[PDB]
């Protein structure tokens, strides 16, 4: 491994990505196959590319070396085997919804998602999302609601 | 109130605008 | 494709699938049907070019027939038909002998788009750099 002058960049990059980003959800990977991160990578791809992550880091000592700062409701995810996952752009989006669609095509446990931070708490998948730009759901509400 | 006065500008307008908008029109009614 | 179960891959040819000393019998032979790869292949081969190199996977168990994949042509071999030389040194790579179409590199990679990492397109050509400096062929960039 790489002493502190590397320990500290895995943290204020990482970090900037917090102070700096949309939503967040949750996984543990025993088994992640790399047919696995190939998939999610196309998935980051279809949700930009590289505005994505899933650094690996579940090490408390790491990527809750993040959390002090925001999202400290994740004292409670980072035991145990972890893969943190950041939105920058994007709607609060879909991100959430592969995941319990991935990891339920067996693609390994989800941690039963132990969820994260939007509001500030845990678990339950959510479509109430990508329905954004839905606002044509407020579009049919016009005419619809002018007539009937 | 006038529905065709809230029509020219309810199919022409920007999208930011938008996003911090319609997280609430669901609040009022519905 | 979430489950692999079989496959051997052995670059055949378009214009006529019935070869016999190259493949033939070793293409099908262990529950597969020699009968079913000219009424299936070729139904699959005109719609695109024909007489290059076919890497391919098939989907037979033991179930008697079968579906038949297609794939993608090797990389370092668009440098071929897609560059100059058709071999690779002449003076073993002991000496620097190849060269490159800077141009080329990017579009006859990118041609190999679909069964790459690389989410930049332009990345997809940073493989083929190492992929084209497998002789020490320099590039007049």
């Amino acid at each position: 491994m790489a002493l502190n002058l590397q320990d500290k960049q895995a943290i204020v990059a990482e970090v900037s990505e917090v102070a700096k980003g949309a939503l967040s959800a949750v996984v543990a990977d025993s088994r992640g196959v790399t047919v696995d991160k190939m998939t999610e990578l196309r998935k980051a791809g279809r949700e930009a590319g590289v505005y994505m992550r899933v650094v690996r880091n579940t090490l408390l000592r790491r990527a809750v070396e993040g959390t002090p700062f925001e999202c400290l409701k994740d004292a409670f995810v980072g035991p145990t085997l972890i893969a943190y996952s950041m939105e920058h752009p994007g709607a609060a989006a879909r991100l959430f919804k592969e995941f319990a669609k991935a990891n339920a095509k067996f693609e390994v446990k989800a941690a039963a998602f132990e969820g994260e931070l939007i509001p500030a708490s845990q678990i339950d998948r959510l479509a109430t999302l990508p329905t954004y730009e839905e606002a044509i759901a407020r579009l049919m509400a016009t005419m619809k609601e002018a007539s009937a | 109130s006038i529905t065709k006065d809230q029509i020219i500008e309810a199919v022409a307008a920007m999208s930011v605008m938008d996003v911090v908008e319609l997280i609430s029109a669901m609040e009022e009614k519905f | 494709a979430k489950k692999v179960q079989a496959y051997v891959k052995l670059q055949v040819a378009a214009g006529m699938a019935n070869p016999s000393p190259p493949v033939g019998p070793a293409l099908g032979q262990q529950g597969v049907n020699i009968m079913e790869f000219c009424k299936a292949f070729n139904a699959k081969t005109d719609s695109i070019e024909k007489g290059l190199p076919i890497p391919v996977v098939i989907t037979v168990y033991a179930d008697r027939s079968f579906t038949f994949v297609t794939k993608t042509p090797p990389a370092a071999v668009l440098l071929k038909k897609a560059a100059g030389i058709k071999s690779g040194s002449g003076k073993p790579n002991k000496d620097k002998v190849g060269k490159i179409s800077r141009a080329q590199l990017q579009e006859i990679a990118q041609t190999k788009a679909a069964d790459m990492t690389g989410a930049d397109i332009e990345a997809m050509t940073r493989s083929i750099e190492g992929t084209a400096r497998s002789m020490g062929l320099v590039v007049e960039d």
